[PDB]
RNA sequence: GGAUUUGGUGGAUUACUAGCUAAUAGCA
């Protein structure tokens, strides 16, 4: 399940799963933490930009979310999780396997909530400790006592004491002495919503029928009911910026505010989250603000403020209706395709079927957008047919983009189900086209194809037939029939000479846009589902409906790699941005990554949920990849752009029962010698050999206007090799060459010098370096020349010179070699 | 397999004699001859018997004196019209040249129902002179490709014209009867007698 | 073939910023503007990342590992780099100018002084993958009541030094519990406070202010606290102190005052160990090496990079960048070497390799706006407005000949004869064309007929004739040599900026006013194709515009074009943003380049942000440089272009070469495939099925597999179709490689087998044959040459008699 | 220099004991003056 | 396989199937086409991944 | 005026060469002079040429 | 029901590590 290339980075789009959201306060501004499926997001409230994420995914679906100061906790399962700037910084553990359900936490103590009405109480080790760590005590209630706990609530200035809310009624414990202080009278409708009041001794209770409550604890007794006929309570805040307002959140979906002083109904705003979803899940007034915050099970959080009242008297009357402030949102349903849109990862096109089409930003999620379906007014003057009723484009079954020509008329197609013409789109715009398609043959546009230049749209219909239009005008310009089926996919080159078709036919056409000529027509066994074509290189795979992936060369028109290995229906693929690598996605739930110059699969994946697209970024840092479930955008990070990737195949059936090295790393290192008669220079940068020769000259210009090596030397001498003397000599800085060759001694015997020719001669039959040890002994005529010429008739002195005369004799060859390849070279290119 | 760039019937409101769409469809020497089948048979006059571009009339008012080697581009027919024209009094008329051609062109097809555009070809092809005399007594030489096609046309529009300088028979008649015969080959054309007794001139000087 | 990607930068080697060595000592890290600039001393390479900023760079560093690079710029934006893999993990804002960073020598935490506050982080582990929130916080310290200067780590990786503008130094602890060992603030300066450093034993702290003044403390009794035991003052007559640095190890202090000298001193006993100056600008940076005997100094304003070895006196490592956009641009004939010229009058040779200047002319008074080789190489000419053109011998490197115009006209424009024996230049006040004889220097005749200034020249390399524009609306074509002159002239729709002539001398093409890239027929001077680029130039509204930049025409033309050596593309540049690669007998834009994204320079963005308008205007404005492109030029040895601009020379390169191109590969074709074929000793086989791959590795191990004996055999069967890459492949191979002998007989046995075939196509394989020349004249007639002087000074030593 | 920044479309430069470092070499470092001499020269 | 829960096979169809009918213990499969085509597979639980009809039936008027 | 000249030349109409100039402050030489004209697409060069009746819209 | 124009606000127009402060720590 976990692959060698590729890691998970983060989830894009989901602003909220459908739990409550907490809010927390960090001296004046306030955050708002919300949860999507097992980690949490937080927002800064004055912009509604991502703060943190949380560092690692919970083992389980985090039920419950609490936020105080800095700190942040988390209830998954068993166990509650404390985390501090997204980090997790101690995790709590239940004792029990019930599942926590509700999280309180009120100085000291931190109260946990499990399914089976078990309370437990954990406590501070220290008073100046930052969180509770220690577990105080467990509190159980039991059915006499009360029904299943609704939520855990802790009202102010109550001394350790928590009270708790029931379906039944409401009961208080002291959490020091572990006692029920009192138990609330009975209440007729079952309790669905508890929210302290910012009055003391009152708690508001919503029921499940359309009832809050605004019970007076202290008094225990009934102070004030508010009806909601044909209505469920969701959430409950009261205005602390003065106003004695109260807001309900309903199922429904609707948010209605009450003035209690006045007993009168403010304004409703309907319909401000999906009923389908949940309706408001959640709705909470900023503290000490005329701002409200809510969110949904619908992928949305809002956010809407009340404005100063227009009469300068009686402004409590005049009350203006809550404006929207802002909001962040996403896809309601998983999204159906994903793009890139630019060369860089900065901004993604995703549809969904919830019928949006949204930019993803991945560098920073404020960027994201949703583009706009409004129609341009069409060119004629007549009237467009359409219902009056807005309705939502439908589902964009394929989507192709280009940017050669962005920014002066449209550069993207969409195709939509059930539907006979494409739809265009300006990311620039981001904005709906002038243009629409049509197939011209009463078939459902099944393809949707760009040329590199932007100037030509290509549009595959159900019937078989390909239409050409020009996007910055949409005229028809051309249109070919070889396919009698579905076409399933076409590509054209970054030419624009040939363009690729495929249908469920079975056949792929080769033309040539320029002349409009059928180049070639190849059959293939099965009907074709897909195209993806490669234009740096030219090739380009499809999915066959036998299971595999088959690769074809344009210019060739042959079938070059096919693979196999996919226990069912592809869903999707993609080429890497080298051409290299091609991974794959199948309703087996499985991702594959093949590499085309071994054609093997290299690295496989098991995905929980069938991933239905992928996509690499052109960069190829990063593939995004989209699930059957979840509404957000998994990105991955792709581990080969920082190391290096083994090539070997993965085990078939260790893969299944889960559900040559240089070759293998694709490199290799060239020999130190590739034959030991043949001369080879020395391995290093070649400006080495003139700096030693010239050092002095060098040297000069710069200014403003016994030693390991003699013993080395020797003890070679006794030996009768000077192989570690040699090895030393490659070694030293030129400064350190030029010291040892000029403070070899120069009297008699001359002992010395006459090892270090033997020394060099032994280099020079090696036939490695030999260039280095040219250099040196150049030295030794610069630096002893007289003493040498002084002394010449001596034996030792001339047998050693005689000796290297006739190794240096021997390469001579490299004269004759080296200065014919010029006479060629110069007559070739001349004569 | 079939590709269509045209999906809608073409009427214009001015109204078009049919054979012009026909003439859409390739362009054809007056509307009425075809480059396509047309080819040098020599290799030698290939480069310089030029016809591989399609006109639809001979005039064309390009730039063919400002170099050297510019006339070979001209098409041939423009050439052989040029040289009609000459004598002073036909001097400036290349009009009346472009007709006199056409006439020659629909007197050959007449004769022969081959293409006369491959008639002229052939005719200038035989008779350019392979081989001449200089002044030194005389010396065999050697002839320069477009000295041939000058010379050739020279020739067959100097027969043509004085075969018909003070005869009955017109300018186009003598013309299409003059390159007919040099296709053919025969020596009744005046161009091959002249290339015939220059190659044997320079044959007994060789 | 289209597969470039930036490589280094030329022509600037520091801008700004601070200068780092590496932790080995053999590497340099110099911030160049936008970009990092790293330099490889020992083995004479370069390289520059291809990440860049969005301003210049501010502050630098490089952790010990040498694993993380960490750059900071102008608005506090910090990029994390694998300075290994030189590819980027993460980009951060700290929201304040960062004045510097530093690493802790443990590598675990690294501090940056961010105002007034000391903001201590965690580093990341580069092994780890990437996350969403790499750093993790350790400390915020705010101690200083002023932006601080510098920051100093302890040894230990246990207490900061301080310095701010509150005219103290102050002292910190990376341990809370430590916080008692060190919590003091250390005063008693007259000006700003530039560095704080410890000694090597940590028992002194050493503080230098801004006057010039040194303070030595030692923790002592008057019971025991730290006192000014000693006070040591730099006597500078008006230069301040500006930066210090210092090295425990050896007491080394290196301080750069602003008056463009710097002094070398031994502490405690402030012995000045040597002063030397750079000139009358601040040496903008010092830094030193970890073994304390390369000491590298920076000048921003003339960009000026000096690593001096004090140890020897030596100069290891001296250049500067040109104080000006490079005008021009021209290769040698191997490639080897490059020569940029710019407005400040001076002409310097650059190695693209090395990326270090090796010879500079200043004789010319004026810009310098041309500058071209002769077809031989030796030589070098230029043009400058100051009225003259210069002809410059490289092996001598002497102006030998300069040529004058009569009317002292200034030239702009030039173009030497392949034979390198007829110089010709253009002027923009002239309206005619000069001509020279470079052997005897006089002016041999104006050639006239244009009707507006000329604007750009060029020689036929093949035909000889000479091609030449003008914003007149016309091209006219000169037959200067032979017995009759003859001149044809041709119009085109808007007016000429540049042209590019084919290698083969058959067309010839121009960019015009109206975006167009024209080719036409030289010989027969007919249009032959047509390019449309307008639309694809991208062009940056300037902050001072009142109009956008869709509706502006400042730049939707390319001043500068060139072809590719094998005459299938053209590279074009203009005062824009962008660089253009086309495709020329098919005329479409293979790709397209961004030329920098530095919002310090004007042009850069399309679209500027509304906050920075008020009712009074751009706070911006409260000029800058403009992005353009002067000249481009493609590398006559390699798959390379040079694209010269205000910043410096970029250079585009294929070198890397990570992408997976096959040509004609089949099933039985496989990296397996091919070693099969190498033991079962198919030699010809394996190689072809290497080259059907296209992996530079496996050819390697085909190439260096195959037995001497066998290699005619090999070469003779070799297909031409693939005989362009291997001669490519040699080439490149060779340059570097040590088996000069192998490489060799390769080439004797290809030439001589396929002698015929290079001849019958000279262009598709001239870039490959001139690098095979590169590497017979660069590196092998330099080791027989060396081989045989030795001969010669042996036969005198046993020849000849020594006596007396 | 007043007059070029005034009439240059472009942005222009400012133009610019002790021993002194010469910043720039005309030649390069290695070569020596003697071989920069020609025959005729000498 | 309810029991081991992998996928024996996959039936592919020439048009969008709409209705399916079994015949006996996997003995035969019949499944309507959204296209107006009626598919038959033949011991389609005996290359073996993916299985194809076999007989394809169709109604056309004598008309066309 | 030189007020009318100043006003189009922000509005960025003028070019001197190849370059437009939105500077008021641009000297120009005796030379240059010769070539200070208007933008090709300027809207009013095509008043300049539309009251002459000699606008010819290949050039625009 | 269609079309033209326009005011205001929201998000970007720079790469996403929490607030506040008098900041080695306090506040919230």
């Amino acid at each position: 399940k976990n692959s060698k290339i590729f890691s998970p980075f983060r989830i894009i789009g989901n602003v909220s799963n459908g739990v409550p959201f907490a809010t927390g306060t960090l001296g004046s501004t306030f955050y708002i933490v919300t949860c999507v499926g097992k980690t949490f997001q937080i927002y800064d409230a004055n912009t509604l930009h991502l703060l943190f994420v949380s560092e690692k995914e919970t083992p389980s679906s985090i039920v419950a979310l609490s936020a105080h100061f800095h700190y942040v906790y988390a209830a998954y399962e068993n166990k509650v999780g404390i985390y501090k700037r997204g980090i997790e910084e101690h995790l709590l553990e239940l004792e029990t396997d019930a599942n926590v359900e509700h999280l309180c936490i009120f100085g000291d103590y931190l109260c946990a909530s499990t399914d089976d009405n078990s309370i437990f109480i954990y406590k501070k080790s220290d008073p100046q400790d930052k969180y509770p760590s220690e577990f105080y005590t467990k509190l159980t209630v039991t059915e006499i006592q009360g029904g299943e706990i609704v939520s855990l609530q802790h009202l102010a200035t109550y001394l350790n004491k928590l009270t708790v809310v029931t379906k039944s009624n409401v009961l208080l414990f002291n959490v020091r002495t572990g006692k029920l202080v009192f138990t609330s009278n009975e209440f007729p409708d079952q309790i669905t919503t508890a929210e302290p009041a910012p009055v003391l001794d009152i708690i508001a209770l919503g029921t499940v029928t359309g009832e809050v409550i605004m019970f007076n604890m202290r008094k225990g007794k009934r102070i004030r009911t508010i009806k909601i006929p044909q209505s469920r309570i969701s959430s409950l805040s009261f205005r602390t910026d003065g106003s004695s307002h109260l807001s309900v959140g309903t199922s429904s979906g609707d948010l209605i505010f009450y003035d209690l002083d006045r007993r009168s109904r403010i304004h409703v705003l309907k319909n401000i989250h999906r009923e389908s979803y949940g309706g408001v899940t959640q709705a909470t007034f900023l503290n000490g603000q005329p701002i409200i915050v809510t969110s949904g099970g619908d992928n949305s959080l809002k956010e809407y403020v009340f404005d100063p009242s227009l009469s300068q008297g009686s402004g409590d009357v005049v009350v203006q209706p809550p404006r929207y402030l802002r909001s962040r949102g996403g896809h309601s349903q998983p999204p159906s395709y994903i793009a890139f849109a630019d060369s860089q990862s900065h901004f993604m096109l995703s549809a969904s079927k919830d019928r949006s089409l949204w930019s993803f930003s991945l560098r920073k999620d404020a960027q994201s957008q949703e583009m706009s379906q409004r129609l341009h007014k069409k060119q004629d003057g007549g009237r467009v047919g359409g219902s009056t009723i807005k309705s939502k484009f439908p589902e964009i079954v394929a989507l192709a983009i280009e940017n050669a020509r962005i920014g002066e008329w449209e550069n993207i197609i969409t195709a939509h189900k059930d539907e006979k013409f494409a739809r265009t789109w300006d990311m620039r715009n981001k904005r709906v086209g002038r243009w629409t398609f049509d197939t011209t043959d009463d078939g459902f546009v099944k393809s949707v194809a760009m040329s590199q230049c932007g100037n030509f749209g290509f549009i595959g219909s159900s019937n078989g037939s390909i239409t050409i239009y020009n996007m910055q005008s949409g005229i028809l310009r051309k249109k070919y029939k070889l396919h009698k089926r579905a076409v399933t996919g076409i590509s054209l080159d970054g030419m624009n000479r040939k363009m690729v078709s495929c249908g469920l036919d079975g056949i792929v056409g080769f033309y040539d846009f320029n002349k409009s000529t059928l180049l070639g027509k190849l059959k293939l066994d099965a009907p074709i589902t897909a195209m993806v074509y490669h234009r740096s290189s030219d090739l380009f795979a499809l999915a066959l409906d036998d299971l595999s992936i088959v690769v074809i060369d344009a210019v060739t028109q042959r079938v070059v790699r096919q693979l196999w290995g996919h226990s069912n229906r592809i869903t999707a693929f993609d080429f890497s941005p080298e051409g290299r690598w091609i991974v794959s996605a199948s309703l087996d739930s499985t991702i594959r990554t093949w590499d085309l110059p071994t054609g093997g699969c290299i690295d496989g994946i098991i995905v929980d949920n069938v991933a239905t697209n992928v996509k690499f970024s052109p960069n190829g840092d990063l593939l995004a990849t989209t699930h059957v479930t979840g509404n957000g955008i998994c990105i991955w990070t792709n581990r080969a752009q920082f190391k290096t990737v083994s090539t070997r195949t993965i085990d078939e059936s260790e893969f299944a029962r889960m559900a040559l090295n240089d070759i293998d790393f694709n490199t290799y290192t060239s020999l130190e010698q590739i034959d030991k008669e043949l001369l080879t220079l020395s391995i290093g940068p070649r400006s080495k050999m003139n700096t030693l020769l010239h050092l002095d000259v060098i040297r000069k210009r710069s200014k403003p206007k016994e030693s390991h090596f003699t013993k080395q030397l020797r003890e070679g001498s006794q030996s009768k090799d000077y192989s570690s003397l040699l090895a030393t000599l490659i070694n030293f800085s030129p400064a350190a060459v030029d010291l040892e060759i000029r403070s070899l001694n120069s009297f008699e015997p001359f002992d010395e010098i006459v090892w270090f020719i033997d020394a060099l001669t032994q280099g020079l039959k090696s036939n490695k370096n030999f260039e280095l040890y040219e250099t040196f002994m150049s030295l030794l005529f610069k630096a002893h020349g007289d003493v040498i010429h002084a002394n010449n008739k001596n034996q030792d002195i001339a047998s050693a010179l005689q000796n290297w005369e006739d190794v240096h004799k021997k390469e001579d060859r490299l004269d004759d070699l080296v200065k014919f390849c010029m006479g060629v070279a110069a007559f070739v290119t001349t004569a | 397999f079939e590709v269509v760039e045209e999906f809608t019937p073409v009427v214009l409101a001015t109204p078009i004699p049919e054979e012009v769409q026909q003439a859409q469809t390739e362009i054809k020497l007056f509307n009425k001859w075809s480059f396509e089948e047309v080819e040098v048979k020599d290799a030698s006059l290939v480069d310089y018997v030029q016809v591989r571009q399609p006109i639809f009339v001979a005039h064309t008012a390009g730039r063919y004196a400002n170099k050297r080697f510019r006339k070979a581009q001209c098409p041939i027919i423009e050439r052989l019209t040029n040289s009609l024209m000459m004598n002073g009094r036909n001097n400036g008329k290349k009009l009346k040249a472009v007709r006199i051609i056409k006439h020659t062109l629909d007197i050959i097809n007449v004769l022969t129902d081959q293409n006369p555009i491959q008639v002229v070809v052939d005719a200038i092809t035989n008779t350019g002179p392979r081989e001449d005399t200089t002044r030194v007594r005389r010396q065999a030489v050697d002839v320069s490709p477009l000295r041939r096609v000058n010379q050739a046309i020279a020739l067959l529009t100097i027969g043509a014209r004085e075969a018909a300088f003070r005869n009955i028979k017109t300018i186009a008649e003598t013309l299409a009867e003059e390159l007919i015969n040099a296709a053919k080959g025969s020596s009744t054309s005046y161009a091959i007698k002249k290339k015939d007794e220059l190659e044997r001139v320079a044959k007994s000087n060789r | 073939k289209s597969d470039f990607k930036f490589s280094n930068l030329l022509g600037t080697v520091y801008r700004q910023g601070n200068i780092t060595f590496s932790d080995d000592g053999k590497q340099l890290l110099s911030p160049v503007g936008n970009r990092v600039s790293v330099f490889d001393l020992i083995n004479n390479k370069s390289f520059t990342f291809e990440y860049e900023h969005r301003k210049n760079i501010a502050a630098i560093d490089l952790n010990k590992q040498g694993t993380l690079l960490i750059s900071i710029d102008e608005d506090g934006r910090a990029i994390l780099v694998n300075f290994k893999a030189r590819n980027v993990l993460h980009h951060f804002n700290f929201k304040e100018k960062c004045s510097a960073v530093k690493f802790s020598p443990d590598g675990r935490l690294f501090a940056l002084a961010s105002g007034r506050f000391l903001q201590i982080w965690k580093t990341p582990d580069v092994n780890k993958d990437r996350q969403f929130a790499p750093f993790v916080r350790h400390r915020v310290h705010a101690g200083h009541f002023q932006d601080i200067t510098s920051l100093t780590w302890s040894q230990d990786s246990r207490f900061i030094l301080t310095t701010s503008k509150d005219l103290s130094a102050k002292i910190w602890s990376v341990d809370s519990e430590e916080k008692n060992l060190a919590a003091t603030t250390f005063n008693g300066h007259r000006d700003y406070v530039m560095g704080a450093f410890f000694s090597h034993d940590q028992e002194k702290i050493y503080t230098v202010s801004k006057d010039g003044a040194v303070f030595v403390w030692e923790f002592t009794k008057r019971k025991y606290s730290w006192r000014i035991t000693k006070k040591h003052f730099f006597y500078a007559n008006q230069a301040k102190v500006k930066c210090v640095t210092f090295h425990p190890a050896t007491r080394l202090l290196a301080v750069g005052f602003t008056s463009g000298e710097f002094r070398l001193y031994d502490l405690p006993d402030f012995t000045l160990i040597q002063q030397l100056s750079m000139g009358q600008n601040p040496v903008n940076t010092v830094s030193v090496n970890q073994t304390g005997e390369w000491l590298a100094f920076g000048s921003s304003k003339l960009g000026q990079l000096l690593v001096y070895e004090w140890q020897s006196e030596s100069y290891i490592l001296k250049q500067q960048g040109h104080f000006d956009s490079t005008n021009s641009l021209a290769y040698s004939p191997d490639g080897s070497r490059v020569v940029t010229a710019s407005e400040d009058g001076k002409i310097k040779v650059w190695d693209i390799t090395s990326g270090f200047c090796l010879a500079t002319f200043e004789e010319h008074t004026s810009s310098v706006t041309a500058v071209q080789f002769a077809k031989r190489g030796q030589v070098m000419f230029s043009s400058s407005l100051d009225g003259t053109v210069r002809a410059w011998d490289l092996i001598r490197y002497r102006n030998f000949r300069t040529f004058t115009g009569t009317e002292r006209i200034q030239f702009n424009c030039l173009a030497v004869d392949p034979s390198g024996e007829v110089v010709c230049a253009g002027s923009l006040d002239n309206f005619d064309i000069h001509v020279w004889s470079v052997q005897t220097g006089q002016l041999l005749d104006a050639l006239s007929g244009h009707e507006g200034p000329v604007s750009c020249l060029s020689f036929s390399q093949e035909n000889s004739v000479l091609a030449s524009a003008s914003w007149d609306k016309t091209i006219r074509i000169w037959s200067i040599f032979g017995r009759s002159q003859q001149v044809e002239p041709i119009e085109v729709y808007s007016d000429v900026l540049a042209l590019s002539m084919r290698p083969d001398g058959k067309e010839v093409a121009v960019s015009t006013l109206k975006g167009q890239i024209s080719i036409f027929n030289i010989e027969d001077a007919k249009q032959v194709g047509n390019i449309d680029c307008r639309k694809d130039i991208i062009s940056g509204r300037f902050n001072q515009d009142r109009f956008t930049a869709k509706n502006s025409e400042r730049s939707k033309f390319f001043t500068t074009i060139h072809y590719s050596f094998d005459g299938m593309a053209i590279v074009a540049g203009g005062n824009n943003n962008s660089i253009c690669l086309y495709d020329v007998p098919n005329e479409v834009l293979l790709k397209r380049f961004i030329v920098s994204r530095n919002m310090a320079l004007n042009g850069t963005l399309e679209f500027l942000n509304s906050k920075k308008m008020t009712e009074a205007g751009s706070l911006d404005l409260i000029m800058r440089p403009e992005v353009r492109v002067t000249s481009v030029q493609f590398s006559p040895t390699a798959n390379a272009f040079a694209a010269a601009s205000t910043e410096g020379l970029l250079i585009y390169s294929t070198n890397d070469t990570i992408l997976f191109d096959p040509f004609d590969l089949d099933v039985d074709v496989t990296p397996h495939s091919t070693v099969e074929a190498l033991r079962e000793k198919q030699f010809l086989n394996a190689l072809v099925m290497a080259f059907r791959l296209n992996e530079e590795y496996l050819i390697n191990k085909v190439y260096e597999a195959i037995p001497i004996k066998e290699i005619p055999l090999v070469a003779s069967n070799i297909p031409a179709i693939y005989l362009p890459r291997i001669l490519k492949f040699i080439g490149d191979f060779a340059i570097e490689s040590q088996h000069i002998e192998f490489n060799l007989i390769w080439i004797k046995a290809l030439l001589s087998a396929s002698g015929g075939y290079i001849n019958e196509h000279k262009y598709l394989f001239s870039t490959a044959m001139r690098s095979i020349q590169r590497f017979i004249v660069r590196v092998a007639k330099e080791v027989v040459n060396t081989t045989t002087d030795n001969k010669y000074t042996y036969r005198f030593l046993v020849s000849t008699d020594g006596s007396m | 220099y007043k007059l070029d920044v005034l009439s240059s479309v472009h942005f222009v430069p400012k133009p610019a004991e002790t021993p002194t470092i010469s910043m720039e070499d005309a030649q390069p470092l290695y070569m020596s003056n003697a071989s920069s001499l020609a025959p005729q020269e000498i | 396989d309810i029991h081991s829960g992998m996928t024996k096979c996959v039936l592919v169809a020439e048009s969008d199937i709409k209705e399916l009918s079994h015949s006996g213990q996997a003995d035969s499969i019949a499944v309507t086409t959204e296209d107006g085509s009626l598919e038959i597979f033949v011991d389609p639980l005996v290359g073996n991944k993916s299985k194809k009809s076999s007989k394809k039936i169709q109604i056309v008027s004598k008309d066309g | 005026t030189i007020q009318d000249a100043v006003k189009f030349i922000e509005q960025g109409h003028v070019r001197v060469g190849p370059n437009l100039i939105n500077d008021p402050a641009y000297l120009v030489t005796r030379n240059m002079e010769d070539y200070v004209t208007w933008v090709d697409n300027s809207k009013i060069k095509k008043t300049l040429l539309r009251y002459r009746n000699q606008i010819d819209d290949f050039d625009f």
